[PDB]
């Protein structure tokens, strides 16, 4: 059990420095050593990978590695990602060493010779490294061809594939941090928020809230993050489509009352001009009438437990701004009328 | 309704006029379909004076309820529309002397003095005279 820690952590160091360009010292000995360690891990993954306390101990070492490094400072090194990455560590290693230009010429020949003998060991009982590498390029070229000859962005982001998958990478990556309990998902998602492109990110999160459960602690965590940090959630409602926020709401009622709160707060920074018969905002970024009609359009076009809520939240903000029953006074009269 | 004192149902009718002066034009004979008011009910003078009124009528009711922002909007709109009623400028400058005197007021004095009845129909003439105030010139000489 402790025999594997000293093996795996020194292998982790070796793997981390692999893609770093100090490769001059390396020889066939280093390559042989790497690949036999990797075969051993691949056999570990096979033998006593499932239903072990060894299993959970290895993950603790892994996830503690990935939090002590951070994604912060010295380098944002990927590393081998998780429990499944033990099974194909070899190949990660293989791919990275080839990218590495500092690879001395003798090592590259012996390497490639060891990766792809030929069909001299065509009869191989274990799937050797050679066959996985073919399989890769294949799926890989495969994914090219679908993407550019029959892929389309579904409009219902929920029923897209990229988004739907990136979500699942996020859910798995928080399921691990939850078990670990070292840092709260909050800190992770704060750092994310700085680091990666926001429009992309949000859609992921949006769709993540919807994916039916895989072990919904995942979804339950994201709502606490969002309701906790107001500023991001303001951009969310602003960035997405309407049907997306509709389904967000009917699933998670914790989002109904603050979302409605944001519309209330946008409607009350408009003004009418008489000469063009239209509500418009003062400031350039102020969600237009067009957009605001639509989202309430949707929210109403929803199941019964939200329709009543929202419709009552209209009659209340109407009466607060005078119960006129004629247009050109109460934004909210306007809307309620515009829904027939 | 104003003389019977009923802010609401009154400002119903000032807004309901104003919409039929904007999401309509009167000047629509595309078809010789009938007999018409030739004169009284086509004048662009009749229209820019009738607007200027309904907006003046409303701006008052907006001060009777205390929404000097809304009143300001509606008066500033009649001015921009029909600059030669001058009761328009009186109500706006009364509003400005309350709040934000100097710059706005003088800028509009100079405009009035730069500026210086044709066939208005009777129901409107009389109605303008009926609402209009006595110290109007008195206010414009301050």
């Amino acid at each position: 059990m402790e025999s594997l820690l000293q093996h795996l952590d020194r292998f982790s160091e070796l793997l981390a420095v692999s893609s770093t360009t100090y490769v001059s010292t390396w020889d066939p000995a280093t390559v042989r050593r790497a690949l036999q360690w990797a075969r051993y891990l691949r056999h570990i993954h096979r033998r006593f990978g499932r239903h072990g306390p060894i299993r959970t101990a290895l993950e603790r070492r892994l996830h503690n590695q990935w939090r002590q490094e951070g994604g912060f400072g010295r380098g944002p090194v990927p590393g081998l990602a998780n429990f499944q990455a033990l099974g194909h560590c070899d190949v990660l290693l293989s791919l990275r060493l080839l990218e590495n230009r500092a690879l001395g010429d003798a090592a590259r020949y012996h390497l490639v010779q060891q990766l792809f003998p030929g069909p001299g060991v065509r009869d191989a009982d274990e799937e050797t490294l050679q066959e996985s590498l073919a399989r890769l390029a294949r799926r890989r070229s495969a994914v090219h061809m679908l993407r550019f000859n029959g892929y389309r962005e579904n409009p219902n982001l929920q029923e897209d594939s990229l988004m739907k998958t990136q979500a699942e990478l996020l859910l798995e990556r928080l399921q691990e941090v939850g078990k670990a309990e070292a840092e709260r998902p909050a800190r992770f998602l704060s750092s994310l928020w700085e680091r990666l492109p926001q429009n992309n990110f949000l859609k992921v999160i949006a769709v993540a809230l919807l994916q039916p459960p895989l072990s919904g602690e995942g979804s339950q965590v994201l709502v606490h993050w969002l309701l906790g940090n107001s500023e991001v959630f303001a951009a969310f409602c602003r960035a997405l489509p309407a049907g997306l926020l509709t389904l967000v709401t009917s699933r998670h009622p914790a989002l109904s009352p603050v979302y409605l709160g944001l519309l209330t707060d946008w409607g009350q920074r408009l003004h009418y001009d008489l000469q063009k018969g239209i509500w418009v905002g003062t400031e350039s970024q102020d969600v237009p009438w067009e957009e605001l009609h639509n989202r309430f359009q949707s929210l109403c076009q929803a199941p019964p437990p939200l329709k009543d809520k929202v419709l009552t939240a209209l009659e209340t903000c109407k009466a607060q701004d005078g119960d006129f029953e004629v247009p050109g006074l109460s934004i909210w009269t306007d809307l309620l009328l515009a829904l027939r | 309704w104003v003389q019977l004192g009923a802010q609401k149902v009154a400002i119903s009718e000032f807004s309901r006029c104003l919409e039929l002066l904007f999401r309509a034009t009167p000047e629509e004979k595309e078809q010789g379909a009938a007999f018409n008011c030739e004169q009284g009910c086509k004048s662009d003078a009749a229209l820019q004076q009738l607007r200027a009124a309904a907006l003046i009528s409303r701006g008052l009711e907006w001060v009777a309820s205390g929404q000097d922002t809304k009143a300001l909007q509606d008066f500033l709109l009649s001015v921009q529309m029909c600059p030669g009623n001058r009761d328009t400028y009186f109500h706006l400058l009364q509003t400005l002397k309350r709040l934000d005197r100097r710059d706005e007021a003088t800028a509009l004095w100079w405009r009035l003095e730069a500026q210086t009845l044709w066939s208005l129909p009777l129901y409107l003439e009389s109605y303008l005279s009926w609402i209009r105030p006595s110290d109007r010139d008195a206010f414009l000489e301050e």
